[PDB]
């Protein structure tokens, strides 16, 4: 099988304003297989209730997802997303920057 | 210059229970409807506002040819575990998926139909759409016993009418969303990560369709050797994003340049720190 | 609008 590992991204909908709502999003793409966990963190715990895309692929059949909630960007709150996946060894985790 | 296409997605779960069916449809950039088999509805479901007012019938045919595709590749995944003679303990994947490219005339340009098994192709019709393309031995066994079925001609006629009719309805319909094209909404942003060296970074926001080129040049010769480039992304309000950054030595930031290209600008764009 | 793909592979 031609297992796919994800490239991972996250970044706010929005350009980040401090005090202002927003969406926290975590696009996972180009892996295979379908099955991976995401989540978003808020000082390192989860995220309840966060959303995401219907599942699609590109034309070389990896998958990709957005992952998303509501959530207010203040100046002193960390935001980040966990990825885990069976080609991951162990789980990785990307932060959130303003400019990235 | 148009596209419809449809991805579809089955994935045996045996030791969870009876295979998961997905199957969403795009017209270009924009996700307009889709399928879970695990969801509660059953329906083929609307995920674009101008596809809605589409009939009971509509979606009640929809409905039947989705659920029927489904069926279908439960069993298709079935044959190819005998094909490749392996265990029913694995999880597999069944990918397919097709459509049809429109010209500017709203006419016919490409059709696509095709098939991969655990992420590898399988057979896939060839575009002169007579032919397929076998990738193994056991896609060659499909590949005859359809062309002994004139399977290739059968979805000629959908590729070439059904699907081009769809589509250029479809383009009517969502005119102010499909045919519109949003240009990006760019700025520059400076960032010293030292007293000699700082990071500029250009940017593109808000939008449709995804295609865009972000270029970095200093003194008309393009820096694509320095510069830090990302994926296109969904903003998720069905505008994209996407930036490029170089890092210059301090004093040398006017020299540098950022370029930016995109259906829904007249002319490129430059872009210069101040 | 949707296929009406049947086949066996």
């Amino acid at each position: 099988m031609i297992q796919r590992t994800p490239k991972i991204q996250v970044y706010s909908r929005h350009p980040a304003e401090n005090g202002k709502s927003n969406f926290l999003n975590c696009y996972v793409s180009g892996f295979h297989p379908s099955d991976i966990e995401v989540d978003l963190l808020k000082n390192g715990e989860r995220i309840e209730k966060v959303e995401h895309s219907d599942l699609s692929f590109s034309k070389d059949w990896s998958f990709y997802l957005l992952y998303y909630t509501e959530f207010t960007p203040t100046e002193k709150d960390e935001y980040a997303c966990r990825v885990n996946h069976v080609t991951l060894s162990q789980p990785k985790i990307v932060k959130w920057d303003r400019d990235m | 210059s148009h596209s419809m296409r449809y991805f579809s997605t089955s994935v045996s779960r045996p030791g969870r229970g009876e295979p998961r069916f997905i199957a969403v449809g795009y017209v270009d950039d924009t996700q307009f409807v889709r399928f879970d088999s695990d969801a509660a509805s059953q329906r083929m479901e609307p995920r674009a506002p101008w596809i809605e007012q589409e009939g009971p019938e509509y979606w009640d045919e929809e409905t039947g040819k989705v659920k029927a595709h489904s069926q279908t590749d439960r069993e298709n995944l079935r044959i190819a575990l005998r094909y490749y003679n392996q265990s029913e303990a694995g999880s597999h994947t069944l990918q397919m998926m097709f459509g049809c490219d429109v010209g500017s005339d709203g006419r016919f340009l490409r059709g696509y139909h095709q098939y991969a098994y655990d992420g590898k192709d399988y057979i896939a019709l060839k575009e002169d759409l007579r032919s397929w393309t076998a990738a193994d031995m056991a896609a060659q066994i499909t590949k005859r016993k359809w062309e002994a079925a004139h399977v290739a001609e059968q979805q000629r006629a959908y590729l070439e009418g059904t699907c081009v009719d769809g589509l250029r309805r479809y383009l009517e319909n969502g005119k102010e969303t499909l045919q519109r094209t949003d240009p990006p909404k760019t700025h520059m942003t400076h960032h010293p990560i030292s007293d000699h060296e700082a990071t500029l970074r250009c940017w593109a926001l808000g939008f449709y369709p995804a295609e865009i080129t972000l270029t970095w040049q200093r003194d008309g010769e393009d820096q694509t050797q320095d510069t830090e480039l990302v994926e296109t992304r969904p903003a998720g309000d069905g505008t994209f994003q996407k930036w490029a950054a170089v890092v210059v030595p301090s004093g040398e930031e006017q020299r540098y340049t950022c370029h930016v290209q995109h259906e829904g600008l007249p002319k490129p764009l430059t872009l210069r720190w101040e | 609008q949707y296929i009406k793909w049947p086949w066996y592979i």
